[PDB]
């Protein structure tokens, strides 16, 4: 059983690691299907019990992750893409 | 009747420690959050120690951090501020205040204080003298002198007088000792036919002292 | 990090008056500020959270408004016994802080201080020390003046003042001043005076005796 | 730099830690607020790799946590309130 | 023109260990996962080995997991498969092939294939006997007795004989060698005036025939 | 645990009909499959891939239906080339699997064998045992009887057959047959004969020789 402080402090805004659809980070690549289609990345999640305060991050950092390009019925290759992630979150009104 | 009842405070050497006990009653401690908020001599109002909103974590005013420590027992429904090597700065009435969400980010309950006082000095008990009134409404008392710690309780016929008494704030002499006076007009057909008598009590030092106050030889 | 400034600092403001004390804090904290009134030396009470609601208890005339950075405690109409400090607090962005505080006073008409003087008990010239006192009774405004003379000579650094907290019928304060000194220097001299000046005497008045 | 097969199997279709809203959970109790306002579950999430697979629980269970139910303006109360997490997840085909 | 082209098979004894190389030609094998397919004689393909995209994990067949290993060299864009304790059972063609994500889900380019044998036997060379012809057309023929174990490969004046020409399959005898006859027609104007000779090898015991054929005493 | 069953086993078709030969997952597969033709002992060579589209390279007669747990390969139009065993093959929710095969043999007119015998070698007859071999050559169907016969008495469990792939111009099969016996059992009779049976024979031929 899960205690008050346990589950407040751990779902409180802070980075964690969220499945992201590539896609939606890079929209302009649409003759391209990723293999695979999402990344793990530290994205600012979680409640800011608060309201219209809003969980934003405050210092972001890059990572390059090795990703299959695949040309539907002609080819693939694994090349290098890079993401944007998330070190440190805050509570910010909207 | 929901209240806050704070103890534990009092006089300590400068390195010395104490903890201040908040017991709850007339409602379960375990719902809420105890901060702790005090107040130096003629100063405003510092924030000391308390889980804050913003992510949960305990949270300890700079001044302080790492030797003071909130703790709770529930099943005493009470909450400790453990106080170590204090300096002489510390020297304030420390509340405890009941933290709340239903009302949004406010402290509804209080408790009424204990003064901590943070001095190598011991304690002393008062000189008691009388103020003896002199020549429509005349005006006696009590002078309250040389007392360590404060402080001081004064009081007129056990209670009886409380019209027309004027209790003064101790002011800090020059020898580290406090004193103060107490202060009545009553009138001045009553005096020599009527008995006035100051009850001070300074319980630091387990001191009670009544003096009766009547006009001079002439 | 975070701050809140108070504004005023403090006031007077006569039985009646609609009195604003505004709160502005450095960076946003939406209705997240309460306001507490705190008589001297008592513990702080709750007047209004979540910037606008009046907490249960409270009388009326108390009120608060505002979000993000400015913030308003009104009191519509000031009673005798509202003199007290009024801050805000904010707890919902680390670090909690409170306001400077604004000391409210009531003010109200002119009143001279009635003076008495009292010689040092026979108990205490035993002692060996010696204490005169001298108590301006029910006055205001609070600014008076109390010079001690001993055979006409103005004495300066061996007295001490304290003042009552305002009457809450009659706005009004008490002053005592201790003059202190050795057992013999009380006997090398004869006259002991007390000289109040205040806003309700025409000139000085003066209060002695001899010893 | 996360070499292919590091971010293909970390980023398949598994049961990973999720933060959810209570009030979404429990949408009858609006008359409340609750405190935290969401909750750390284990629940499927991630990429099927494939397209109108998706990516669903095979395995389910209870996890019992210590909410505080507040009354906005009238009380508060730290209850146990009970949420579902996902302990097998697996992509399977759509309707 | 992209290729995979295998090595590393022939003969193990059970229990023995073996390595299949599937090397490419043409492509980056860093680009794809290579796959591991097999046939036991005369029965269908079976997968074995191979990263899969449900997860992205090595898998292996039931058959063989636990004794089985892929890896690559992609300096040397090749990819293996080690077996270990090898039983009778394994005895198969083994394949690779190129698994591919731009023609979902599909195998492009496979090996050529090579034949893991697993026995406590050894290397025997064919013996190799004339089918002689007797008496429009006629049919003559080498008998490729007694070997171990497969394959063998016959052809007819070093190539320049193609037609008419049936090579059987090898079939296994009692005795645990194989034998098989490779056999062509010609006209019978033909015989004894032109040369027939089969060109048998049999490259697991470094054995090469040629035997010329020609129609006996009579 | 996922399977992957074919039908038919095998069929015979002429050339130019249409052959249709279904695939069925116990599950779902989405348009996650796969065929491939395999001619015997050589390696499979893609067909199609999702389900449906024609590998670069693949005559149009080959196509590809289906989705969930039902596929159809289709050959159009049958060439004699297209003898083979043809698979299905799925790879997508693991394990992979192969569906058991479906061999396609070309259905075409009756051809009997041409019937020779072949006496064992001088050079075998050292090794002290001795191989009588017999050829059926260019025959349709592949179901043919062959016996050996010893001085007329019939011959039993000393003798092994192997039959030839699919003649790819032509679609004939063709058919050795072995006698084994030691030296002194071959020295002892005279004549050898092979009786064959055939569809294409009105009676059975026999081809023999005397020692």
């Amino acid at each position: 059983v899960v205690k008050f402080m346990d589950v407040y402090q751990r779902s409180y805004c802070h980075p964690i690691e969220t499945l992201v659809d590539i896609f939606q980070e890079y929209p302009d690549e649409i003759e391209y299907i990723f293999k695979p289609s999402c990344v793990p990345l530290m994205r600012c999640g979680g409640c800011c019990n608060d309201e219209g305060l809003e969980c934003v991050p405050t210092e972001e950092s890059n990572i390059t992750m090795q990703i299959m390009r695949i040309k539907p019925h002609q080819g693939q290759h694994i090349g290098e893409m890079s993401f944007l992630q998330h070190n440190k979150c805050e509570c910010r009104p909207k | 009747e929901v209240q806050l009842v704070e103890s534990g405070g009092g006089l300590v050497q400068p390195g010395g420690s104490l903890r201040l006990s908040c017991a709850a009653s007339g409602f379960t401690i375990s719902d809420y959050w105890i901060h702790w908020v005090r107040q130096a001599p003629g100063k405003g109002l510092e924030w000391v120690a308390g889980i804050t909103p913003a992510g949960g974590y305990t949270y300890y005013a700079d001044s302080v951090k790492g030797r003071f420590t909130i703790s709770a027992d529930t099943s005493k429904n009470t909450a400790y501020l453990q106080m170590n090597s204090l300096r002489a700065e510390d020297t304030a009435v420390y509340y405890c205040a009941r933290f709340v969400f239903f009302l949004p980010y406010a402290m509804d309950y209080w408790g009424q204080g204990t003064l901590v006082t943070v001095s190598s000095a011991s304690t002393k008990g008062p000189s008691v003298f009388p103020l003896a009134p002199s020549s429509g409404t005349a005006a006696l008392g009590c002078l309250v002198k040389d007392y360590f710690p404060e402080p001081v309780t004064v009081s007129w016929n056990s209670g009886a007088l409380t019209s027309g008494v004027h209790t003064f704030p101790a002011v800090l002499q020059s020898s580290g000792l406090y004193s103060l006076s107490s202060v009545v007009t009553v009138p001045s057909s009553s005096l020599g036919t009527q008995t006035y008598i100051c009850n001070v009590n300074h319980k630091p030092s387990n001191t009670k002292v009544d003096k009766k106050v009547e006009p001079k030889s002439c | 990090d975070i701050q809140m400034t108070q504004s005023p600092s403090s006031l007077s403001a006569s039985v009646g008056d609609r009195v604003t004390i505004t709160c502005r804090a450095s960076q946003d904290v939406s209705t997240a500020v309460a306001w507490y009134q705190q008589k001297p030396g008592k513990a702080p009470k709750l007047l209004i959270y979540s910037a606008s609601f009046l907490y249960s208890g409270v009388p009326s005339r108390f009120s608060g408004s505002g979000s993000g950075t400015d913030f308003t405690l009104t009191i519509s109409s000031l009673q005798p016994e509202d003199f007290a400090t009024y801050y805000c607090q904010q707890s919902y962005t680390t670090p909690p802080t409170f306001g400077q505080g604004t000391k409210v006073e009531i003010k109200r008409t002119v009143a001279a201080p009635s003076v008495f003087i009292f010689p040092p008990s026979d108990e205490q010239l035993k002692s060996g020390t010696a204490s005169v006192v001298c108590l301006l009774n029910n006055f205001y405004p609070r600014e008076a003046k109390v010079q001690w003379k001993v055979d006409n000579a103005l004495q300066s650094g061996n007295s001490q003042e304290s003042v009552t907290e305002q009457d809450s019928k009659d706005s009004t304060y008490s002053l005592s001043s201790t003059l202190t000194l050795s057992k013999a220097d009380y006997e090398k001299h004869k006259v002991y005076a007390c000289e109040v000046t205040h806003q309700g005497l025409s000139s000085p008045v003066t209060k002695s005796f001899n010893r």
